[PDB]
C-alpha cells in the first residue's frame, strides 16, 4: 500500500492523512477521509503521550562525593550510575526502533482498508485502474462522490446505469 | 594463558562481541550483560517446514 | 483430466533443526536462526585489553604487598590489567595483627 | 499462508528466501524472487544489529569486597546487581520472545504478498489451484514466465490467447 | 472485522471465542470453530505466562537504615530504590500497553482468516449478504452445514445444485 501498489502521496492533500481524488463533470478534488484520519490522529497522539507521560520523574540530585579512603563506594556508585543509562539507552532506542515500525505499519494497513472500503461499495460498478484508483462504469456526480466518502453509497441507484456502458 | 581477552570470568575468558552471558555475574572488562536464562535465540528465517 | 502450465509461489526450507520460542509458540524449528547469549568460557586466565593480570600463587594481597618471606614472584611485574588470588591464600600476614583499610588497598 | 494455505516449504529452492516453482514446455525450475527476499533479509539483519550493537559496554569490574563491618554495604551492593539481572533476565527473555513471533509474522505477511502480485497480474489469464499455485488458462513460455516474476507480465498479449481454453 | 465489518459479538456463542451460525431446514445454532479457538486460547496463555513466569524473584529485604553521618549511602540507597522503580513502573505500563493492542489485533486476524476460509470454499455456491453472513444458492443441510466447519466442504456435490438458482 504505502510506497506499494499506491506508489506516492498527495501534495494537493491537506486536510488530513488519508483520503480521495475525484475528478467528474462538476470538477476535481481532493478530500481526506475525516473518520480514519481522525482515528489515526487521535490514536498515535496516544502512543506518543504513553512514552512521555508513563516517564515521571522526582526530584533526584544524581551526583555523590567520596574521598580517597571511599574508592569502594565512588565505584559502587559508578556502577549504579552506568546501569541504570545501559538500560535506559538501550529500551529507549529499541523501543523507538521497534514503535516505528510500528507506527508506518499502522498507516500502511489504514490505507489498504480505506481502498477496501470504497472496493467494497463500487463492486463492478467502477475499475479497479491505477494504483487506488477506481475507474467508474456510471455517471458519478458530485453527490453520489461525497456519498462513497461517508459510505452512504447507493449501489441499486446505479447498478443498471453501469451495466449498458459495462458490456461495451 | 597468553590468549587476549576482552572479559575475564572467575573460570575463564568469555565472548564479548553477544549481548548477553550466563556464565557468571562477577566479571571484568567489557562484558555481555548476565543473564539468568538458558536460550536467548532469534529467529531470522522462516518457520523449517520441509515435510 | 490433464495438467496445463503452472507458476507456484512459495518458500524456503533445509536440514536445520534450530529452534526458537514466541511469545504464542514453544519449540519452533526455524531455517536460519542466531544465538544473542553467551554460554561458554575457554577456562584459562587471559590477558585483558593487551596485559596480563597478576598472579600471586598461595599469596594474599597483604602478603605480597607486605613482601611476607613465602612471596616473592621472581623478577617481578610493573603492570597488570587484573589481580589472581585464590580463593583461600595461605601466605598473609604472617606475623598476626590488623590490616588497615585493606579492601580499599586491595581496590586501588 | 506459512504452514497456512502453502502447507510446507521447498528443499528445491536454495537461492532465496520466497520465490516460485514454474512448469511449462521448455522445463520446470525453482526461482527465489531476488527482491522480496533482499529486502527480508536487509530488514531482519538490521533488527539484529539493533539487538547486538545497541548494547555498548564500557569496561567494569562487577565485583566489590567487604569487611564483617560493612554487611549493609555488601548487602545494599547484592541489591544493585541482583536488580539489573532481574530487569536484563526479564527484558531479554521478553524482547526475544516477542520479536520472533514479529518476525514470523513477517515472513508470513511477505509470502502472503508476494501471492497477491503475481494474482494481480494472472487476473483470470489463470486459476487458483493448490496453494500458492496458479495454472494458465494460455500457453506461458519461459519467456512469459520470467515475465511473471520481475512484474513486467503483459496481460493483453496473453488475453484473448487464454479465452479460447477459457470457456472451454 | 472485530467491531469493523462484523459489528458486534454473540451473546449466544458461549462454547468458544470465534465460530459460526447456521440456519436451515433442520434449525438454527450458534457453533464455535474449536480448532482457531484453542490455538487462540493456548496462544494468549503463553503470552500471559511469559508475563508473568519469566519474574522471577529471590528473597530480598529491600530496606538498609543508616545512621545521621551515613546520609550520602543513605541518598546512594534511596537512588538504586528509586531507579528500579522507575524503570519497572515505565516497563510494565508500556509493555502492557502495547501487547494489550497486539492481542486486540490477533483476535481481529484471526476472525479475518476464519471468514476467508468459508469464502475460499463457498466459492460463488454462496453471497456475502451481511457482516460476516454468506446466503447460500443451494440448500445446505446440517450435514453440509457441519462440513463448512471442519472445512471438509464438498464443492462440486453442490456446484451445479447453485446454478440453478444462482442465474435467476
Ligand atoms: C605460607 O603458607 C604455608 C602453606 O600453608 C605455611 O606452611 C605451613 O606451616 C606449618 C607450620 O606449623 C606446617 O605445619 C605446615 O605443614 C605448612 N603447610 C604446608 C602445606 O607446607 C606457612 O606457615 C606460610 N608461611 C608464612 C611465612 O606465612
Ligand atoms: C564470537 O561471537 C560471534 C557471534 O556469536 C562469532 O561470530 C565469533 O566467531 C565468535 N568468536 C569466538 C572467538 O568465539
Ligand atoms: C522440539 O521438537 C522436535 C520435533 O519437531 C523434538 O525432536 C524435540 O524433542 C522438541 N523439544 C522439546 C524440548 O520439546
Ligand atoms: C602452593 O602450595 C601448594 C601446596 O599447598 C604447592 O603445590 C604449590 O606449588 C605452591 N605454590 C604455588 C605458586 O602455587
Amino acid at each position: 500500500a504505502i510506497a506499494g501498489f499506491i506508489e506516492g502521496g498527495w501534495t494537493g492533500m491537506v486536510d488530513g492523512w488519508y483520503g480521495y481524488h475525484h475528478q467528474n463533470e462538476q470538477g476535481s478534488g481532493y478530500a481526506a477521509d475525516q473518520k480514519s484520519t481522525q482515528n489515526a490522529i487521535n490514536g498515535i497522539t496516544n502512543k506518543v503521550n504513553s512514552v512521555i507521560e508513563k516517564m515521571n520523574t522526582q526530584f533526584t540530585a544524581v551526583g555523590k562525593e567520596f574521598n580517597k579512603l571511599e574508592r569502594r563506594m565512588e565505584n559502587l556508585n559508578k556502577k549504579v550510575d552506568d546501569g541504570f543509562i545501559d538500560i535506559w539507552t538501550y529500551n529507549a532506542e529499541l523501543l523507538v526502533l521497534l514503535e516505528n515500525e510500528r507506527t508506518l505499519d499502522f498507516h500502511d494497513s489504514n490505507v489498504k482498508n480505506l481502498y477496501e472500503k470504497v472496493k467494497s461499495q463500487l463492486k463492478n460498478n467502477a475499475k479497479e485502474i491505477g494504483n487506488g484508483c477506481f475507474e467508474f462504469y456510471h455517471k458519478c456526480n458530485d453527490e453520489c462522490m461525497e456519498s462513497v466518502k461517508n459510505g452512504t453509497y447507493d449501489y441499486p441507484k446505479y447498478s443498471e446505469e453501469s451495466k449498458l456502458n459495462r458490456e461495451k | 594463558d597468553e590468549c587476549d581477552a576482552k572479559c575475564q570470568t572467575p573460570q575463564g575468558a568469555i565472548n564479548s562481541s553477544l549481548p548477553f552471558q550466563n556464565v557468571h555475574p562477577v566479571t571484568i572488562g567489557e562484558c555481555p550483560k548476565y543473564v539468568r536464562s538458558a536460550k536467548l535465540r532469534m529467529v531470522t528465517g522462516l518457520r523449517n517446514i520441509p515435510s | 483430466y490433464l495438467l496445463e502450465d503452472t507458476i507456484c509461489i512459495g518458500y524456503h526450507a533445509n536440514n536445520s533443526t534450530d529452534t526458537v520460542d514466541t511469545v504464542l509458540e514453544k519449540n519452533v524449528t526455524v531455517t536460519h536462526s542466531v544465538n544473542l547469549l553467551e554460554d561458554s568460557h575457554n577456562g584459562k586466565l587471559c590477558l585483558l585489553k593487551g596485559i596480563a593480570p597478576l598472579q600471586l600463587g598461595n599469596c594474599s594481597v597483604a602478603g605480597w604487598i607486605l613482601g611476607n618471606p613465602e612471596c616473592e614472584l621472581l623478577i617481578s611485574r610493573e603492570s597488570w590489567s587484573y589481580i589472581v588470588e585464590k580463593p583461600n591464600p595461605e601466605n598473609g600476614t604472617c606475623y598476626p595483627g590488623h590490616f588497615a583499610d585493606y579492601e580499599e588497598l586491595r581496590e586501588q
